[PDB]
Order: structure tokens, then C-alpha cells, then sequence
């Protein structure tokens, strides 16, 4: 069954020029996305958003879910604090820039609407055991520099 | 103060967590090491036995200065 | 998981607000390459910091945190940190790079502006995330810090000094191109 | 630079795997 | 059947207390700091300024007072290991001699409510009640649970008799061990 196409390019919510998916039913430009994809360089065949590949590649199964996110998370060990947040880029979708409302709530000299417009109104460890031991041999100088230096005010 | 370890709550009810945050994760002393029951590697233990005795050797050893520094404009002083 | 809340400076916010009407009303450009892209501020963040902190976990986690603020900004551009406007910048200089025999990283054209966008857009991300309490708390810390030494040095790659010239002002006025093509021509 | 030694000391001397495990086990609750 | 769902923290607290008066020979510290009656007025005091229609007040208040009632009637009939008998009949003389009966609500901790709470099931199936009843009453008791589970670290510390002073338990003399249990 067939459904309908939303008329707004969500990544900014306005119509124009634009192509749906197959699946899915809210549509996008051809700019929007990413790589942007020029107007005539149509995908050969059924193209998706990152929802309906997200979808098959997903089999609707959470436990490949987190199985690929478990050795994604694994994969970057190296950044392991950005993990999660990574992971979601490569099946989120795109839209505009805009800030949240908890920080506009300053200044009254800003206006904005539906538009989006505004108005003016290892070795590793070696190297860290380096670090460490040569900023602390750089303290315990610069502290006995301290001290010498209430020395020399006791020189008065 | 007390214990740090827990019971052993089987029957396939013991949930592990694998924290994203791996050299200041404190958690419990309830901890499994891999290659709520807090996953940890050997590399994290390292790196907080290792911080942990370098800022207290730090922080006794400038505790110290101020001591003695105190002691000696207290001492001039006179 | 938690509802995290970020203590950003209002001046920042102020320059954000201010950078956003610049690029709204007369829809004036940042510039393509900016002075230093966001590799070398990041880099001279990391040399100011490396030098002050003992222990071998805080120096860690300060390398980790910068090359994951590096690889994650360098990956959002397209998504959800540069504008409707200069996508048309995006996709001409993204099919120039396809024709350059290796594809682009934006860690090489971009500046500090772009840098505040992901700094602002960081606290959401993160509340939308599954990530445990001490673990965001953590990274949300960390950003505070980092923004804290970007107020620190403001005056260097901020605020534009010598507004007059065009190519210190890195704000640059579009042609009829993407007056055009932005609003539907 | 010597501190590497010293883990790889221990776990060479320990000679076992669950006697290292309880060691760093040891380690973590200090 | 009736089933009841009991935080792993508050097993985990009877299974020592399981512990201790068992191979341990431990007895409770009587008459306890924080009362059954303490607890009861407590939690009640708290949550009717929870709720404000008047029936989940109504309801509240006489599961709190069906609750002491049924703690007095049922703690020397059912809910008294084998070594603490002697203790049981230690009270009972020492209060029949000053012209008093003993009320048990005012002496007997928490620990004992867990036990009253976690043997309830069964004797809620042994009577002839309703459904609806029987699960209004699990319903009340799984609320009353996750209350005290935000005030565990409160009424449940570990202290050891052996070491300072004042813990929830105390040891027992051989003569209380060789009265009580091998008599
Ligand atoms: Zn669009
Ligand atoms: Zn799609």
C-alpha cells in the first residue's frame, strides 16, 4: 500500500524541490543530504533515508542492535567516551542548525518564528608517566622556589 | 565503615554494565574484570592505581612545604 | 538516560546569537578556509592544557576528549551544524573534493565558529543518549572546562579585530548565487 | 618507563591468571 | 497463588538477618531505637501529604492500622526464630511483673515487619478472602516496600556488637544458648 508524501523537507520543514523514500513517508532535497547528491545524480534503483536502511539492516531485532553497537563501541576503544554519540550520526537523520531554547532565554532583542529566521529587536603510558613526572619535577622546582622566595622577603 | 562486596545474586537475575568512562569510574568494590556488576580491564586499574598515588604523593608532599614555609615565617617572625 | 544542563557563558551565547544574525538578515558567510582550522585550535588547546595536569588519567582523558570532539565535529558538519544557507557551499566544495581523489574531512577548511555550534548542541545530543550519570557528567564537565579556556582567549580568534578588511573579517557577503538558491530561486 | 616493568614484573612473577585476577582485584579496592 | 515482588537489597537483609540469628547466635537489641510503631507512623505521616483524594488516605490509614494489629497478634505465634524464645519470655515476665502487658509494636524493629511482609503471601493464600482483596493488600505492601527501600540505609547499618557499641544485634552468653536452644 502505497502511502502519502509529506510536503516539507523535515531538515528545515519546507517545501520546494525534494524526493521521498520508498518506505518512509516524509521527504527530503537533494542537497540535504550526506554526501549531497546533485538533482540529476539520481540513486540507481529504491533509495532510503537512514530510517528505512536503518530499518533492514536492522532486521527489527534489538539483539543485532546491540550486538553492533557492543563491537561498534568496541571498535572505538580509543574514544570510548564519544562512542555513544557516535554511533548515532551513521543512522540519524539530517537537519538544520538550531540551537535549543534554553539558550536564547537572555535576551528579549532576538526575535524568531516557524520560519527559523532571526530579527534584531603501551607507549601511552609511558608518555603519560613522562607528563606526569615532568610537570611534578616543574612544581617541586617552582616550590622550593616558593619558599625561597619567602626566604628572600625574610631578607628584608 | 563497611563491607565493599556484594552477594551473589544468580539465577541469571546479575546484570553487568560496561561503563564508557574508563580512568575515573568508581562504581562499587564490586567490580569483574574482562579482557549491577561493574565490567572493568586490567588497563583502567593501572591507570587509577597509578593517579591515585601520584596526586596523593603530590598533595602530601606540597601540604608539607606550606607547613614547613609556615613554619619558617613564623619562626623569622620572632 | 539523565536531564544534563551545561553552564555555558552568556557572552558566547551572545557571540552565537550574533554570528546567526550575521548569517540571517545579510546572510554574510563565514570564509572557506578559516585562519586556523579547528585541528590547530584544538591542538593549541591540548599543548596549553598537557603541561599543567600531573596525573596520567586526567592527561588521557583530556587526549581522548579532544580527538573525539575532533573526529565528532568533523563528522556532524553536514547533519546538523552548518546552515540551510551554506549547504551550496558544502556540496560544490564536497563534489570538488570527489574530484580530488580523496574525499574531504572538514577538519581541514573549517573554523572556531562552527566549534560554538557543536559546543551548544553538545547538552541535547547527550540528554538524548543513553550514557550513565557519572559518565555524562564527566564529558559535560570536561566541555565546561574547555569553553571556560575559550573564554580564556576570546581576543584571538573570536572577536573580530579590523571588521573593515574582508579577509580578517571572516564573514564574507554571498553573491546572487545562494541569495538565490537559498530562498527558492 | 619503569612502571611498565613493574606490572609486567608482577604478572610474570604472579605465574598464575586467577592469582594475578585477585591481585588486581587488590589493587582496584585500594 | 499470590505473589509479592520484594527488592533483592531487602532479601539480601533478611538472608543475614538469617545469618545472624543462626550461625552466628545473635539476638536483636531490644527494645530497638526505631520501633515498628516509629516506622508505621512515619511512613504514614509522609504519604498522606501525597495523595490528595481522601479514599487513598482512607485506604492508607487502615492498612497502617490493620498492619500493627496483625504485627502484635502474629510475632510470638510465627515470626520468632528458636533462640529468640528466651528473649520472648524474658519481656513477657519482665512486663507481667509491673502489672503490664506486653505490646509488641513498641519494642520489636523493622527487621520483624520484613519478616511479617515476606510471609505474607502465604497466609493471604491460606484464607478465603477475595481477589480483588488479596490484591489490593499486595498492592499496599509493594508501595509500603519501595518506601522503605529509599530509607534502607536508615533503619539497616552494620555495626558490629564485637567491635563499638549500639548495633542492631548483640551477642549471646553460653547460658542463654544452653537455656534457649539445647534445653
Ligand atoms: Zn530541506
Ligand atoms: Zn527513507
Amino acid at each position: 500500500i502505497d502511502f502519502e508524501n509529506e510536503d516539507f523537507c523535515s531538515a528545515c520543514n519546507q517545501s520546494g524541490s525534494f524526493l521521498c523514500c520508498d518506505t518512509c513517508p516524509k521527504s527530503f532535497h537533494f542537497l540535504c543530504l550526506d554526501p549531497p547528491i546533485d538533482p540529476n545524480n539520481l540513486p540507481k534503483g529504491d533509495w532510503h533515508c537512514n530510517e528505512c536502511k536503518f530499518k533492514i539492516f536492522i532486521n527489527n531485532s534489538m539483539a543485532t542492535l546491540k550486538k553492533i553497537e557492543s563491537n561498534f563501541i568496541k571498535q572505538n576503544n580509543n574514544v570510548k567516551i564519544f562512542a555513544k554519540l557516535l554511533f548515532n550520526i551513521d543512522s540519524h537523520n539530517p537537519k538544520q542548525f538550531q540551537l535549543p531554547n534554553y539558550i536564547k532565554e537572555t535576551f528579549p532583542a532576538v526575535k524568531t518564528g516557524s520560519r527559523g529566521q532571526y530579527s534584531d529587536e603501551d607507549e601511552n603510558s609511558i608518555k603519560y608517566d613522562f607528563f606526569d613526572k615532568i610537570y611534578k619535577s616543574k612544581m617541586v622546582q617552582k616550590r622550593k622556589l616558593f619558599q625561597f622566595q619567602e626566604s628572600l622577603i625574610d631578607k628584608l | 565503615k563497611v563491607w565493599k562486596k556484594q552477594r551473589l545474586i544468580n539465577k541469571k537475575n546479575q546484570l553487568y554494565y560496561e561503563p564508557l568512562q574508563k580512568i575515573g569510574y568508581q562504581n562499587n568494590g564490586n567490580i569483574q574484570i574482562i579482557p549491577k556488576i561493574t565490567q572493568i580491564d586490567e588497563n583502567s586499574i593501572k591507570y587509577d592505581f597509578f593517579d591515585k598515588i601520584y596526586k596523593s604523593k603530590m598533595v602530601q608532599k606540597r601540604k608539607l612545604f606550606q607547613f614547613q614555609e609556615s613554619l619558617i615565617d613564623k619562626l623569622v617572625s620572632n | 538516560t539523565p536531564k544534563i544542563s551545561l553552564q555555558i557563558p552568556i557572552k558566547l551565547k551572545s557571540v552565537l546569537v550574533d554570528d546567526w544574525e550575521y548569517v540571517t538578515k545579510d546572510k554574510k558567510i563565514c570564509r572557506l578556509p578559516a585562519d586556523v582550522t579547528v585541528e590547530m585550535v584544538l591542538n593549541k588547546y591540548e599543548h596549553e592544557v598537557s603541561q599543567e595536569l600531573e596525573s596520567p588519567g586526567s592527561q588521557s582523558q583530556l587526549s581522548e576528549y579532544c580527538a573525539g570532539l575532533k573526529l565528532y565535529f568533523d563528522k556532524c558538519l553536514g547533519n546538523m551544524l552548518l546552515y540551510r544557507l551554506e549547504r551550496l557551499q558544502y556540496d560544490e566544495l564536497l563534489k570538488k573534493s570527489s574530484k580530488d581523489q580523496k574525499p574531504l574531512v572538514p577538519i581541514r577548511i573549517y573554523g572556531a565558529i562552527h566549534l560554538l555550534r557543536l559546543i551548544s548542541v553538545l547538552p541535547e545530543l547527550i540528554s538524548s543518549t543513553t550514557m550513565d550519570l557519572q559518565s555524562c557528567q564527566l564529558l559535560i564537565k570536561q566541555t565546561e572546562d574547555f569553553l571556560v579556556w575559550l573564554l580564556m582567549h576570546v581576543d584571538e580568534y573570536f572577536n573580530d579585530k579590523d571588521p573593515n578588511r574582508s579577509d580578517d573579517a571572516l564573514y564574507v557577503n554571498t553573491s546572487s548565487q545562494y541569495e538565490g538558491v537559498a530562498l527558492g530561486m | 618507563n619503569e612502571e611498565v616493568t613493574f606490572f609486567e614484573k608482577a604478572k610474570r612473577y604472579i605465574g598464575n591468571k586467577h592469582l594475578y585476577t585477585e591481585f588486581l582485584k587488590i589493587l582496584n579496592l585500594y
